[PDB]
DNA sequence: AAAATATCAT
DNA sequence: ATGATATTTT
């Protein structure tokens, strides 16, 4: 996903302040990763070469079955701007930004780079010991406070204020107290690389007036740095937001000296088993996860019994899944947390299943099931209980003298799709509260 | 627990957190989880030593929950007594335990096992011509035995009525009262000449049910728990013949007499002359030196009015002294009356039988000094795989209540509150479709039915017939054996009468209008009577158990509580919210509004 | 020309009844029945029957322990 | 799974 | 066909 | 402690 949300992100950004971003050359790499792979193919040819270049040429490159990847790649460049169309003489012909040439060529070869990569100091720190265990200790906490489960650490203001802000993590100061909703939710399932980008591409939208082009820079430069060999500190809302990166862990300082961490390597692209679970008929679970996140994520819907130092062992019940439900978590996004961390058991027996089942009968085939189809089940009739009564909030009308213009109203009740209910024998008609408004303001006219 | 960090998220563990035990280097290799405070044992079936460790931890615990993968286990007193009892040491226990362990067993575990296991063979109990003798070869541990007044190489005769109170009390003393009869040294009781058919064959789980029982060469009573349909009148059969003694057989109910009389006759040697049936049919009584007598526990348990004719046949029942005595549905001994059995009958070697050893009260441990320790156990699922149980795919349709019978049944009382639901208009339509669309299929349909009244109502509408209490033996034979050869009675309605201890092959599904109140033993006997289809070992082949309930009735609550067993045992319930075809079926029963409010008006007259 | 503030619930026949009879229990919970499918109840009272309906259902289930 | 399909009646 | 005692669940 | 259902006897 991220190399198609961190694209959507990079076409909002303004034309101009596209043309901007584009003077550093390592984010001019990044930016020529993401773009895709037909595009990268494109965009090498024309930066070793200073002409325009029609684009049936381009086309003819090309064959007749890939004509469709083609389309999306020229959609794409023109979208980020990268590729300027030029019409005269009846001729269409395309260049690559002045910009983005430059600065990807100097990049590839040998070349003024203004220090966008930065300065070795030929300082290197163990990561095994200090830095992973440090990336690892500010992702475990700032992940354990989401999760809600009690953490005597707490995560900075700031990161603290974002979380607040951001839409995933719903916190109600009426409750006194930070829940988890659906969005939640689905940055714990999320990979790491995704999780990062997730918080990463908030905090860009949340700063104002830092430099929205300093900082990206400065994020996709992170990126280019390798784990360790610290680097020299650079413009000062860059060192501001240095700090923040810190706060997060993406980067380590001594206290002088900041030592690029393994979450930023990641950060440039992607790259039993921990974590896997098996679920019985009898609802119990047995997770072989000696993670402390592991723990507290299955412990917001599953009700905890007992645990070992190999594996954590529970069972599913009524309390779990609606506590699971009330916070705002769907029963679909339970059952995929448990068939993506399936036991590799559940995996070989449910195989085995498929295979008698298709000697049976080949003629009809059905999907892999890993979950037995009872826990399913169960799970997502729990959740169909929640939502048994339905409430809506609005007004009823009726009483009304002619039919004519309670047909009216009811009719232009349903076009603005505010109507609830209605009944033509007793001419009543129940709307929305939101559209209540609108049928007055419709009636007195 | 020492020099051990608590864990952050340690909190959301009751005091059951185990981290301060490291785990063992080679964790990889051994199949055992070992929770000290709980006692509790997590055995994983899919690592390598599974299959002995199965064997060993059924011996030393008394299984919990077996689902496929992950099997609960728990140890208890009783457990370990049944352990030590069957040839086995502590020493032997504590060191496969403990190689079997992924982790160290904690020192609270060790107590719980050492304490057990060596009040084993102090005190002994034997009977001779009609007096009890309970002895033993030692003389100085008797001695302060005797000292206490609740009872009352030395040997002293007993009351024969205060027998069930001594026993009791060896089990309150730290020293329990052993159960043992070496059938082989003692020939003045007269001995039996019956041996197995040549054609017979021991099955594999029945030959090492049997096997534990004289392990060590000598009998000794207990309780055999198998699947029903597993074949436990053959394991009481052979049980019978290897001990060459008087064999009296107690059965819960006259048709199974006959049952266990055809049985008995189809697999072992015995004659005629030496088979006598003491039932409500006829009191026939064998004049032979020695032979087999199966009765009913009603008969034998009556203690107030019992007719002359009966008394007779009573009287020389407990006349001369027996060798066996097999307890068939061993699970309704603990009952207030049926306890005297045991008492009144004099035998050496006691033996029960029984598919589901389940009761709502606390009485069911009664059982272990009533008869013996739980011997043997053998897993539903296992049996199933192996192909000696037919696979059943169990459902618990869900019927909903329409609203002009919903209304009734909120105001109305509880013991009314019953005939509501059973008689919803929606479960006769779902009962009617399944039946209907099972017939099809060419599958005998059983449908059981514990309120007669409605088991009635709907037998008559759907023309088909139905037992219970009030039809007659003769009757109820006939219909029994007539829907088990005949083509055009494909389905019969039942009642509690045949809830447990029937033989018949035919039955392949089975449905549930109604049902008794919350309570598992009649559900996995109801279950039982579909697992035996001799049309088991056919390729693809899964028999039907349909449960009707109706929704937000009281019914759903007893439903979940009354299928707990069957959960335990591996079975799984799907839950069927839609009938798929039944829109379709040209007629369906109370389909006009008319009729239904007819229906509702008859029911509640009855009221 | 009439508008009467409420609420709408739309529900299966059966917590139509449990509705009803709660507003005869307590007459102020129900306004009226718009239809077998539809009632319409004081919105004040909204969360107390919704409340309350889950406690009513909780007997028709089996909770362990 | 049959759960979101019509309640039979 | 009517009596009386057990059993199983509230 | 009571109500169903079942069983045995007269
Ligand atoms: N060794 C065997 N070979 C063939 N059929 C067997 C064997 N053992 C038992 N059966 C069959 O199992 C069925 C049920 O036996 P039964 O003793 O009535 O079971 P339950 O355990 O329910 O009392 C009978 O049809 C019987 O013939
Ligand atoms: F367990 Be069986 F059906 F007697
Ligand atoms: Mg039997």
């Amino acid at each position: 996903s991220l190399k198609h949300s961190v694209t959507q992100y990079l076409e909002e950004i303004p034309q101009q302040v596209q043309n901007r971003l584009y003077t550093s050359p390592a984010t001019c790499l990044a930016i020529y990763r993401i773009l895709p792979p037909l595009a990268k193919f494109f965009i090498m040819a024309m930066v070793f070469n200073e002409n325009e270049v029609p684009l049936l040429d381009l086309d003819k490159w090309v064959n007749s079955n890939g004509k469709l990847q083609f389309q999306n790649a020229i959609k794409s460049m023109k979208s980020l701007h990268l590729l300027i169309p030029n019409k005269s003489s009846g001729t269409l012909m395309i260049n690559l930004n002045p910009t983005f040439k430059i600065s990807l060529r100097n990049a590839l070869t040998g070349g003024e780079v203004q220090n966008s990569f930065g300065v070795v100091v030929e300082e290197n720190v163990v990561s095994l010991d200090l830095l992973d265990e440090y990336s690892a200790n500010k992702w475990e906490t700032i992940l354990h406070f989401m999760v809600g489960t009690p953490l005597a650490k707490i995560p900075s203001e700031k990161v603290l204020n974002l979380l607040k802000h951001s839409k995933l993590m719903e916190e109600v100061n009426s409750t006194g107290e930070f829940k988890i909703t659906n969005e939640g939710f689905q940055f714990l399932l999320q990979e790491i690389n995704s999780q990062l980008w997730t918080l990463l591409l908030q905090y860009l939208k949340m700063i104002e007036t830092m430099d929205l082009v300093d900082v990206l820079h400065f994020i996709f430069m992170l990126g280019a740095l390798e784990v360790g060999k610290a680097y020299k500190i650079l413009s000062e809302t860059q060192r501001i937001m240095l700090q923040d990166m810190r706060d997060y862990g993406l980067v380590f300082q001594k206290h002088s000296i900041f030592y690029p961490t393994k979450l930023a390597l990641m950060l440039t692209s992607d790259t039993i088993p921990d974590g896997s679970l098996i679920v019985e008929t009898n609802f119990k679970i047995y997770s072989y996860s000696n993670s402390p996140l592991q723990i507290a994520v299955l412990s917001l819907f599953v009700h905890l019994k007992a645990r070992f130092v190999n594996m954590v062992l529970g069972q599913i019940t009524r309390e779990s899944i609606r506590r699971a439900l009330t916070n705002g978590i769907t029963a679909d996004q339970i059952i995929a947390y448990l068939e993506t961390h399936a036991h590799p058991q559940m995996r070989r027996l449910a195989e085995e299943k498929l295979e008698k089942k298709l000697e049976l009968d080949p003629n009809c085939k059905e999907p892999l099931q890993v979950l037995p189809p009872t826990v399913v089940d169960q799970i997502r009739l729990w959740q169909l209980e929640l939502d048994r009564v339905i409430t809506y909030e609005g007004s009823l009308y009726s009483d009304f003298e002619t039919s004519q213009e309670y047909n009216l109203l009811s009719k232009y009740a349903q076009d603005i799709g505010v109507l609830l209910w209605k009944d033509d024998k007793k001419k009543k008609f129940f709307i929305s509260k939101e559209g209540n408004s609108q049928v007055l303001d419709f009636a007195k006219r | 627990p020492a020099d051990f960090v608590p864990d952050s998220v340690s909190g959301m563990f009751r005091s059951h957190d185990f981290s301060y035990l490291r785990l063992r280097p080679d964790h990889a290799s051994r199949p055992l989880w070992i929770s000290p405070s709980d006692g509790r044992i997590i055995l994983e079936s899919f690592s390598p030593l599974a299959e002995q460790a199965q064997d060993f931890l059924v011996t030393i615990a008394e299984p919990i929950s077996r689902p496929s993968h992950i099997h609960e286990y728990k140890i208890t007193a009783y457990s370990l007594y049944a352990a030590v009892s069957v040839g086995l040491e502590t020493d032997d226990i504590i060191s496969v335990l403990d190689r079997l362990s992924k982790v160290p067993v904690a020192e609270s575990i060790i107590n719980f096992i050492k304490g057990a296991t060596i009040s084993y063979g102090k005190v002994k109990l034997v009977i001779k011509h009609n007096r009890y003798f309970v002895e033993t070869t030692q003389a100085d541990i008797l001695q302060m035995l005797l000292n206490d007044s609740v009872i009352g190489v030395h040997s002293f005769e007993i009351a024969n009525e205060s027998v069930e109170v001594v026993k009791k009390r060896c089990q309150e003393i730290d020293y329990p009262v052993l159960e043992e009869y070496d059938f082989r040294n003692d020939h003045r009781n007269p001995d039996l000449d019956i041996d197995l058919k040549p054609s017979t064959q021991i099955r594999p789980y029945q030959e090492k049910s049997l096997s534990k029982m004289f392990g060590n060469g000598r009998a000794r009573s207990g309780i055999i728990v198998l699947p029903c349909g597993a074949g436990k009148t053959l394991v009481g059969i052979t049980a019978a013949c290897t001990i060459k003694k008087s064999v009296i057989v107690l059965c819960t109910s006259s048709v199974s007499v006959m049952q266990w009389r055809q049985q008995f006759l189809q697999w072992c040697t015995l004659q005629p002359e030496n088979c006598a049936v003491f039932t409500s049919d006829n009191k026939e009584m064998f004049q032979t030196e020695s032979g087999l007598v199966v009765s009913t526990y009603s008969m034998v348990a009556n203690t107030r009015n019992r007719s002359h004719d009966s008394q007779k046949v009573m009287d020389f029942l407990t006349g001369r002294e027996w060798g066996f005595i097999i307890l068939d549905e061993v699970h309704v001994v603990p009952a207030a009356m049926f306890r005297r059995v045991v008492s009144t009958i004099a035998a050496h070697a006691k033996l029960g039988l029984t598919a589901t050893l389940v009761r709502e009260d606390d009485k069911i441990g009664d059982l272990n000094f009533l008869i013996g320790p739980k011997l043997y156990e053998a897993n539903w699922m296992e049996l199933s795989q192996k192909g000696h149980i037919a696979n059943v795919q169990c459902a618990e349709v869900w019927c909903p209540m329409t609203a002009e019978f919903y209304q009734e049944y909120l105001r109305e009382t509880a013991r009314k509150r019953m005939l509501l639901y059973i008689m919803n208009p929606t479960k006769f339509q779902a009962c009617q479709f399944l039946i209907q669309y099972h017939e099809r299929r060419g599958d005998k349909i059983i449908v059981f039915s514990d309120n007669v009244y409605a088991l009635q109502e709907y037998a008559l509408k759907m023309g088909k017939p139905f037992i219970y209490g009030s039809t007659p033996q003769q009757e109820r034979m006939n219909i029994l054996q007539n829907f088990q050869y005949n083509d055009q009675i494909n389905t019969i309605f039942l009642s509690k009468v045949g809830d447990t201890s029937i033989d018949l092959p035919e039955a392949t599904c089975l449905i549930q209008i109604s049902s008794h109140y919350g309570s598992r033993r009649q559900e996995a006997q109801r279950l039982g009577r579909i697992l035996r289809a001799k049309r088991r070992n056919d390729e693809g082949f899964n028999a039907f158990f349909y449960s009707l309930v109706s929704k937000d009735t009281q019914e759903m609550y007893y439903s979940t509580k009354r299928q707990a067993f069957l959960v335990d045992q591996g079975y799984a319930f799907k839950v069927i919210t839609h009938l798929h075809g039944m829109e379709n079926i040209p007629n369906l029963a109370y389909a006009s509004p008319r009729e239904r409010r007819e229906l509702l008006q008859e029911v509640l007259l009855k009221n | 020309a009439r508008a009467r503030k409420g609420a709408l619930v739309q529900c299966d026949p059966s917590i139509k009844a449990l509705i009803l009879q709660i507003d005869a229990k307590m007459s102020d919970i129900v306004l009226e029945e718009l239809d077998d499918t539809h009632l319409l109840v004081n919105p004040s009272k909204v969360e107390f029957v919704k409340h309350e309906l889950n406690r009513l259902l909780s007997k028709n289930i089996y909770n362990p322990m | 799974s049959t759960i979101g399909k019509t309640a039979l009646g």
